[PDB]
């Protein structure tokens, strides 16, 4: 019986415990001995499970500190709109997209940083944004600096009332366990409630404000001259001038006559010519479908009516000869544990993140994105690095499920048992195709560089030598292009230029897309891939498989999740924690990402971006040399890192200059990360032992007693001082090259 | 006192894992573990998965010494359960091992004779000098 | 019914066993390899063994080896399979020396699956692995030879 | 084997030998200290050398010690 | 219904030989003959261990001293004239 | 050009094949 | 042997407080008992331990 | 790689290889006399700590030398 229940009033409103440091944590409460306390009490702060063994409670926790979450976001986009309406040049963008740089962000005048306010056109001096902000607001029919207000305003009041939300659902009605349990009627709200009539609504604004206003735009109507969008809404006779299905209300949807709305929901396909974006009605169409299909999904799951599915049914339900039992118990499993909805949701939201990055490259969604090359590097590489993340994080949390929750004496499942039971082959496997994968794909590389070296270019893995063509990427792109005429017959073009076939699309001059050729080279980039992907997985498989328990550690679940290691012994134990599996894998992400982006960087300099003359002439940013030179390691060195970080390291002296600032100093902490991964905490606490000496002699020793940072914590520092420090000088680099050259 | 003696009692319920024994088995040592269960349950194995024991005598073989003192202190924690292990090596030899003479070591039992036991503080080891072309070493005075 | 079993009904020997492992069509045609003729003398085996490898090492050595476009890409290729076979047996004859003493028995299994005693396999000794890598030496330039008259004469 | 020594700051605790994973340590009769009781190391061919022991210990300094030594199947915790 | 014996230690532990086979001989007698007569004076692994480092390095070294120069350019030496060093250097 | 066809060879595949071997060989025993 | 909250210096060389002051709590009057003088201190070792035992002629009483 | 990464992850590994090794037919027939395992934490240190150095003057001396004698002053 699905229904709302809540304790009232479970925890007192009181400033009291934030006068106590470290309330949450028995140990931790008690005050600080040594500086170790400082880092704990910030380390565990998030830990509610080492808080309370109470589910409830934990589930609270959680479910305010999601308000919490939403408030900051809310706030964020709050900024966002607000920075766009007050300082920027988006009306002078509006009225000259194709000649006016993206711009939301000024400096104050002192210390010189004033530089930093450049020429990005419109009459006006900043920071050009890369955000993507300005094509988002242009395609939601946004005209007027009020509006950004008004959108800021209403932010602001949603973080206020998504905080408030959280202090009541922690302070004053919390939930029951019972209420967060109801799986069913959880996930039929979300389908139908939150993504269905979400993008429903939506495709309702696009219907009747995205649309019209940007139909009078792409028209070439000045947008202050531009009717505003409740008088569409007011006077249909306006969208009938430009949709006359209009003229016949919403009778045709209801006597289901809806080749009658062709007008304003197409399939084309393709982008649209004057803009190098997807067609809005496309969009408008696609949205309104989704919103059917989410609508019908939403009502799959039974709740207080006799009809729909029952999870466990489903799952009891699917069990094989080679499986036993199958997915019985992971009902259980999956509605009393955080840790394992934790970690299948990061993994699922962090390849979608992925998918979103691909998607968002071949297929231009905003009006005048495609030409805007800084924004679409920037959003590629930025989505692709939060993908990485959350999947390592997936990874983590699938770990501390399997040492934390895992009971099979009480939760038992047969699935996870025989995963267990043949883990030595699993991995074993995932070494093997690990090895193989590199040696098939660098050692190629190594190879190209060798023959290239002694003179025997014929002697190479490339298109004019030993080729290695993509047969079956070459395929898939020629079907995909041949599809509108077979395959589905309703589209007019293919869904996206970069499929095999097909024409040219090209907005103020800029290359918005065309076909994309894959060669040799491209082989080589996703064998690297493939492999980088693999290790990464064996990584991180590994560590969650043997979390519990090892041939060189029968007990290593009791040592926890987090633990440096159980000693010198056995030859040597360090890293042998899930955690530190975690921090390995996070090297490997940062890895496979870096390569992920630089080969998105250099084939879109090369065979896609540039400039178009006239006749048909395309010019490219780096004239196609990417087929010739990502083949070798000093083709990457030499053509693509040492070429192109010419803009980030002659930046001095103009707008870029802050990318030269933050290149050297991301470099600098990515060192400074070394320090603390090559070495051990002895040292420092011997060091540290002398330095206290000398602060006795003086009278200046501290209460609190100077201790060296943990092994664990020495590593979190290591991984993420490295992390911070390579990502933001590839950060400097891609954003000075692409927005000098671009 | 006679350490325990050491016959094939049934092996717990289990489907096979890839965790198991190994050559080492065959031509070093493997070991052996019994312990009496007052029913039929579920305990994870030292080696991963899940194991049913049954009810009365068990005896488990694994590979490490280890294994067996972990999945016995498991027992006795867990389930309130005695048990022992002994080491046994490929001619057919056993060797009992744990626990020595009867009693858990965690305890004090007379009988026991001390092992490696220095009766001086540690500061007052000699320096490596003292020992140098000498087969000894500062800890084994 | 259910696919998987402990390996022998033994459930603590590290191992499963599986169609892949232990199916008819696999388990005769692995006993049926010269590798597993555990009753025959090794030096046959060895010459099966050393054919077919130096049979199959022909083949890529002609085809991706540096003089691959010559007309001197069969004789080339062939000598360095040739090559690759002396070296082979090179490591197979050091691996001999290194693993067994001349005095000591066969390590090789001395039961069967059922559990009934057998003769161990005379591969595992020194005499008999010197005879299989005498074999691999024989039989594997011969298959080089035989395989580059089938190719280019 | 590694070595493990036992010196006369023991305060017999037992915490040592609760915390050895492979049964090295053990507590026998002693009359130097108020628990009337000592540490002691018969078993130390079992000795992996993970310090289990040290970190459990009281005393300052330690009154346990492993000093890692020859190296043996058994002390780098094969199971193979 | 147990795993455990003293006396068989061999079926305790596994020491099992999954796929030998105890089959005679399957080969062609004449071909059995003939190998056992011909590849019998490789079938002593020091005077084996001599010949193939020896007669190896002795191939080695006779393919190597004889090589064309059609086949390595590092023998054919250089066709075109010397070009100058960077500051008027031979 | 005549001599380094000849001890090239010599000490870069002949020289360390005999070398590992014995090194193997004396080390397993 | 000195008196019990006697302030006294440590003489153990391998002592965390070794040169430093800590206070006595009690003596062992067994004579038997090694390390009979009970020291409490201060600031913690880097086993998280305050107190420990000492013998005799290893601690001085000073003030 | 010596350097930030350390042993036990290897062992355990090197251990999946060791089973996958003694399960693997026909090459079953092939069995290591030195039992292998990961290299020690010193060691480790050590071989680290020797490609880092050797990677360092290796490199700068191919600098050193390209760039200088690519033009000689
Ligand atoms: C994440 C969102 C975000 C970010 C990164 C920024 C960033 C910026 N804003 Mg924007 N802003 C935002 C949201 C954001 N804003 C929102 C939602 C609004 C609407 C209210 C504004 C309205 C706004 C205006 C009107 C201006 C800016 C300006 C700026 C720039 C200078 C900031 C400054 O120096 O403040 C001033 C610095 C301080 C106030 C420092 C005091 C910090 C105190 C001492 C900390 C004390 C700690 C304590 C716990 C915090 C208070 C808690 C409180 C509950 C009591 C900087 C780029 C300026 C600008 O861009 O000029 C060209 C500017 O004029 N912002
Ligand atoms: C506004 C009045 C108010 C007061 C007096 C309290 C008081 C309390 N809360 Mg409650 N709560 C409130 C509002 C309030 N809350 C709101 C608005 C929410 C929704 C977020 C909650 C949700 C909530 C949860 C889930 C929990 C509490 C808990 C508590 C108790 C301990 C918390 C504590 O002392 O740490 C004080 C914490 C801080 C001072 C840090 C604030 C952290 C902010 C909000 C995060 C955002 C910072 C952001 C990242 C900026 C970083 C910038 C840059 C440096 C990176 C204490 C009685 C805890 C409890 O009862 O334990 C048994 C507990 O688990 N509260
Ligand atoms: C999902 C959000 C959403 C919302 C809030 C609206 C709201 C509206 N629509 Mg729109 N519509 C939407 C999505 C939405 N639409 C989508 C996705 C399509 C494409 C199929 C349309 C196609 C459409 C047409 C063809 C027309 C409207 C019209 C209207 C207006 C009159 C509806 C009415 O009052 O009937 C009474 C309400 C009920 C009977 C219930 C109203 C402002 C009418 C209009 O604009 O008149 C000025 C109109 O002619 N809509
Ligand atoms: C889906 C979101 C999500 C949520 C809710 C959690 C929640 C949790 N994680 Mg998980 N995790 C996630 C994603 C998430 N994680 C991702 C994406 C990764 C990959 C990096 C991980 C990898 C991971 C590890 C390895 C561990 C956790 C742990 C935890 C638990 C403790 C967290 C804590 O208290 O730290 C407090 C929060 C901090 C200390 C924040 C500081 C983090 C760095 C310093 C900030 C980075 C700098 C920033 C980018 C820029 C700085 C600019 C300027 C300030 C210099 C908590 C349940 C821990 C645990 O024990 O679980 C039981 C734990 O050991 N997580
Ligand atoms: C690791 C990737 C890789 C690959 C695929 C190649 C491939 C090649 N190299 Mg290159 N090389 C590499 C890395 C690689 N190299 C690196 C890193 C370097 C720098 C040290 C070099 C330096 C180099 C030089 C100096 C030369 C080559 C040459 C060659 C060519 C001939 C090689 C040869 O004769 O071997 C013989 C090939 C084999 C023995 C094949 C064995 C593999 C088979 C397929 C295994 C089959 C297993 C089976 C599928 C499993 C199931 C069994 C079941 C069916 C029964 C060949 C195209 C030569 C050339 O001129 O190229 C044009 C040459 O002169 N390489
Ligand atoms: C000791 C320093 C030294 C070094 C670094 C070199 C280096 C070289 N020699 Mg030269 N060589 C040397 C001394 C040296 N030589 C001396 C003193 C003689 C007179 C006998 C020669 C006679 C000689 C000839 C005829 C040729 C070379 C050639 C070469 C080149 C190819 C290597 C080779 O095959 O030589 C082989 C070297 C020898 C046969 C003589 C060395 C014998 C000495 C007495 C023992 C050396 C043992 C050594 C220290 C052990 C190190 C390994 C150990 C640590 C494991 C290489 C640049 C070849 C060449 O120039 O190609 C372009 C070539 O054809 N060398
Ligand atoms: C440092 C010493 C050294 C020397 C002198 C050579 C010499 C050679 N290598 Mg290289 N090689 C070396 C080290 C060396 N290698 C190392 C360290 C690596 C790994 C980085 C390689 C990786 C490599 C690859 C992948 C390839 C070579 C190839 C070659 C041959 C050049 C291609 C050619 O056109 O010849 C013409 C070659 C022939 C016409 C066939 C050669 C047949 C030989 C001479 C028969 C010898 C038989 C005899 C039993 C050898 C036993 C020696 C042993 C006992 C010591 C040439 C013989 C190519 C090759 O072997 O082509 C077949 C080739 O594909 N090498
Ligand atoms: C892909 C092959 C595939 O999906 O196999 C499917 C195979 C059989 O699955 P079942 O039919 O037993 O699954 C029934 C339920 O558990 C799932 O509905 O799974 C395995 O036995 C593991 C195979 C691993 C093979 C190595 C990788
Ligand atoms: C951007 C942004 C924002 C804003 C937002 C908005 C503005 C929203 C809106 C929203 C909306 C405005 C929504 C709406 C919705 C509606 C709906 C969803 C409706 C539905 C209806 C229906 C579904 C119907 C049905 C029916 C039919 C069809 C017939 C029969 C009867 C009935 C009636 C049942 C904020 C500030 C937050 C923040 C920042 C960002
Ligand atoms: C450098 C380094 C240290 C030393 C780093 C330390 C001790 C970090 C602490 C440094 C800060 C600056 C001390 C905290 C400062 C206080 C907050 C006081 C602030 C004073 C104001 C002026 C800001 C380790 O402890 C360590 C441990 C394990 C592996 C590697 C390493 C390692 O590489
Ligand atoms: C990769 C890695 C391994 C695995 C590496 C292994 C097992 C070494 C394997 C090397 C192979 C066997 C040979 C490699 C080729 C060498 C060039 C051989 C040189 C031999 C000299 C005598 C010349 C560890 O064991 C390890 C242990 C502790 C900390 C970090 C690590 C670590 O990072
Ligand atoms: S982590 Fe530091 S302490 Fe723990 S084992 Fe590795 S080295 Fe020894
Ligand atoms: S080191 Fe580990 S194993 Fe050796 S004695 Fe101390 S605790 Fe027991
Ligand atoms: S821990 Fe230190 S003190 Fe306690 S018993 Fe073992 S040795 Fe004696």
């Amino acid at each position: 019986e699905v229904k709302i229940l809540v304790d009232r009033d479970p925890i007192k409103t009181s400033f009291e415990q934030w006068a106590k440091p470290g309330h949450f944590s028995r140990t931790i409460a008690k005050g600080p001995d040594t500086t170790t306390w400082i880092w704990n009490l910030h380390a565990d702060a998030h830990d509610f499970d080492s808080h309370t063994s109470d589910l409830e409670e934990i589930s609270r926790k959680v479910f305010s500190a999601h308000f919490g979450q939403l408030s900051i976001i809310f706030l964020w986009l709050s900024g966002m709109y607000f920075h766009g309406a007050r300082f920027s040049n988006y009306e002078a963008w509006l009225n000259d997209p194709t000649h006016i740089k993206p711009s939301a962000q000024v400096v104050w005048p002192i210390v010189g940083q004033e530089i930093l306010n450049g020429d990005v056109g419109g009459g006006f001096r900043g920071i050009q944004i890369t955000s993507g902000f300005f094509q988002i607001w242009r395609a939601s029919g946004i005209t007027s600096e009020l509006q950004l207000y008004c959108t800021a305003i209403g932010a602001l009041v949603f973080a206020g009332l998504m905080l408030f939300a959280g202090w009541f659902h922690y302070h004053k009605a919390a939930p029951k366990l019972a209420w967060f349990q109801d799986v069913e009627s959880m996930l039929n709200h979300h389908l139908a409630g939150l993504l269905g009539l979400g993008s429903l609504s939506w495709a309702g604004h696009q219907v009747h404000v995205s649309l019209p206003i940007n139909q009078f735009l792409n028209a070439g109507v000045d947008p202050k001259e531009i009717p505003l969008p409740h008088e569409f809404i007011l006077n249909r006779d306006l969208l009938a001038q430009l949709y006359p299905s209009f003229a016949e209300g919403a009778t045709p949807f209801f006597t289901l006559n809806w080749s009658k709305y062709a007008d304003f929901l197409t399939f084309r396909g393709g982008l649209d010519p004057l803009t190098g974006g997807l067609w809005l009605t496309d969009i408008a169409h696609h949205h309104l479908a989704i919103a059917i299909l989410f609508l019908i999904a939403g009502h799959m799951y039974r709740t207080n009516w006799g009809i729909g599915h029952g999870i466990k049914d489903i799952l009891e339900a699917h069990k094989g000869p080679f499986t036993g039992q199958g997915h019985k118990g992971l009902y259980e499993i999956l509605t009393t544990s955080w840790h394992a909805q934790l970690s299948i949701n990061l993994a699922m939201l962090g390849s979608l993140t992925i998918v979103v990055a691909q998607h968002m490259y071949s297929m231009p969604p905003y009006p005048y994105l495609a030409t805007d090359y800084a924004t679409q590097l920037s959003l590629f590489t930025h989505h692709m690095w939060i993908g990485g993340f959350l999947i390592v994080g997936a990874a983590a949390h699938a770990a501390i499920f399997m040492v934390r929750d895992y009971d099979p004496t009480t939760r038992y499942n047969d699935l996870l048992d025989r995963v267990l039971r043949h883990r030595d082959a699993i991995i074993s496997h995932l070494n093997w195709v690990c090895i193989f994968l590199g040696f098939h794909s660098f050692g190629l590389y190594i190879h190209n560089d060798t023959m290239s070296a002694l003179g025997r270019p014929q002697d190479m893995f490339s298109d004019t030598a030993i080729q290695l063509q993509p047969v079956f990427a070459q395929w898939i792109q020629n079907t995909h292009a041949l599809a509108p005429g077979t395959t589905a017959p309703g589209a007019t073009a293919s869904t996206s230029l970069t499929w095999g076939g097909g024409d040219l699309v090209a907005v103020g001059g800029k290359v918005a897309l065309l076909p994309i050729p894959l060669g040799t080279a491209d082989f080589l980039v996703h064998h690297i891939h493939a492999f980088t992907i693999h290790v990464t997985v064996l990584i991180l498989l590994k560590g969650v498989l043997f979390a519990r328990s090892s041939r060189l550690i029968p007990d290593k679940a009791n040592l926890g999740f987090r633990f440096p290691c159980d000693g010198p012994g056995r030859g040597g134990t360090c890293q042998v924690s899930a955690w530190d599996h975690v921090f390995l894998g996070l090297f490997w992400m940062y890895n496979s990402i870096s390569v992920v982006i630089f080969h998105f960087s250099w084939k879109m300099q090369s065979d896609v971006w540039g400039t178009i003359n006239d006749q048909g002439v395309v010019t490219h940013i780096t004239a196609g040399n990417f087929a010739q030179s990502s083949i070798t390691i000093n083709g990457w060195l030499r053509d693509f890192l040492w070429a192109q970080a010419s803009q980030v390291i002659q930046s001095y002296g103009s707008s870029l200059s802050a990318y030269g600032l933050f290149f050297l100093g991301a470099h600098f902490v990515w060192a400074f990360s070394l320090m603390f991964l090559f070495s051990g905490r002895g040292y420092w606490q011997e060091l540290i032992e002398s330095i206290v000496w000398a602060h006795n002699k003086l009278k200046v020793a501290p209460a609190t007693q100077p201790r060296a940072l943990s092994i664990v914590q020495g590593r979190a520092v290591g991984v993420t001082h490295y992390l911070l420090g390579g990502i933001a000088t590839t950060w400097a680099f891609f954003l000075a090259r692409i927005i000098a050259v671009g | 006192t006679p350490p325990e003696l050491d016959p094939n009692t049934p092996s717990p319920i289990f489907g096979g894992s890839t965790g198991g024994l190994l050559r080492k088995a065959q031509v070093e040592e493997f070991y052996v573990i019994t312990w009496d269960s007052p029913k039929e349950q579920i305990f994870e194995m030292p080696t991963g998965g899940a194991a049913i024991m049954r009810e009365g005598p068990n005896l488990l073989k694994l590979a490490r010494k280890e294994q067996c003192l972990a999945l016995g202190t498991r027992l006795r924690s867990k389930y309130k359960i005695k048990y022992q292990f002994y080491r046994v090596f490929p001619n057919g030899e056993v060797q009992y091992l744990h626990p020595k003479d009867g009693v858990y070591p965690e305890k004090v039992n007379a009988g026991r004779q001390g092992v490696g036991q220095n009766f001086r503080s540690i500061g007052k080891n000699v320096s490596p000098i003292e020992v140098k072309f000498t087969g000894k070493q500062p800890y084994d005075l | 019914y259910q696919v998987i079993q402990p390996i022998n009904g033994d459930p603590f020997i590290g191992s499963l066993e599986t169609p892949v492992t232990s199916s008819p069509l696999i388990a005769w045609y692995l006993s049926n390899l010269p590798a597993y003729r555990t009753a025959v003398s090794p030096l046959l085996r060895g010459i099966e063994v050393g054919l077919a490898h130096g049979y199959l090492l022909v083949g890529p050595f002609v085809k991706a080896g540096p003089l691959r476009n010559t007309e001197i890409a069969g004789q080339a290729g062939s000598l360095a399979a040739g090559g690759l076979v002396v070296i082979l047996s090179l490591c197979l004859t050091i691996y001999g020396i290194s693993s067994f003493n001349e005095g000591a028995p066969s390590t090789a299994p001395s039961l069967t699956l059922t559990g009934r005693k057998k003769e161990p396999d005379q591969l595992q000794t020194a005499d008999g692995w010197a005879k299989f890598t005498g074999g691999f030496f024989f039989g594997g330039i011969s298959g080089v030879i035989w395989a580059y008259f089938l190719l280019y004469v | 084997s590694h070595s493990v020594k036992i010196y006369d700051t023991c305060i017999g605790c037992t915490q040592c030998v609760r915390a050895c994973p492979t049964d090295v340590l053990e507590m026998i009769p002693w009359g130097g200290c108020k628990a009337k009781q000592i540490a002691s190391a018969p078993r130390t061919e079992d000795c992996v050398g993970c310090k289990r022991c040290e970190s459990a210990c009281p005393t300052d300094f330690l009154s346990v010690r492993v000093y890692l030594w020859h190296e043996t199947t058994r002390s780098m915790g094969l199971a193979y | 219904s147990v795993y455990f014996d003293l006396e068989d230690l061999g079926n305790t532990t596994g020491q099992w030989d999954s796929y030998g086979s105890d089959a005679p001989s399957p080969y062609n007698p004449l071909q059995s003959k003939l190998f056992e007569t011909f590849a019998a004076p490789f079938t002593k692994r020091g005077l084996l261990l001599k010949f193939l480092i020896l007669g190896g390095g002795s191939t080695l070294a006779y393919l190597s001293a004889t090589a064309s120069g059609d086949i390595l350019p590092i023998t054919r030496g250089p066709q075109q004239p010397p070009k100058l060093g960077p500051r008027g250097k031979i | 050009i005549n001599l380094p066809s000849l001890f090239v060879p010599l000490v870069g595949l002949l020289f360390p094949a005999v070398a590992m071997a014995s090194l193997f060989l004396h080390v397993e025993k | 042997g000195p008196k019990r909250g006697a302030k006294v210096k440590i003489l153990r060389k391998e002592s965390y407080w070794y040169k430093g002051t800590g206070s006595v709590v009690a003596v062992d009057q067994d004579p038997n008992t090694r390390y009979p003088v009970v020291v409490r201190f201060n600031k913690v070792n880097y086993a998280n331990v305050s107190t420990n035992n000492y013998a005799l002629d290893e601690i001085q009483e000073v003030e | 790689m010596f350097l930030i990464s350390w042993r036990g992850y290897w062992q355990e590994l090197i251990e999946t290889l060791a089973w996958a090794h003694e399960r693997t037919p026909l090459a079953n027939l092939i069995r290591w006399r030195d039992k292998p395992v990961a290299l020690s934490i010193v060691q480790a240190r050590l071989v680290g700590l020797v490609h880092f150095s050797v990677g360092y003057i290796f490199t700068y001396a191919a600098f050193l030398i390209a760039s200088t004698s690519g033009k000689f002053g």
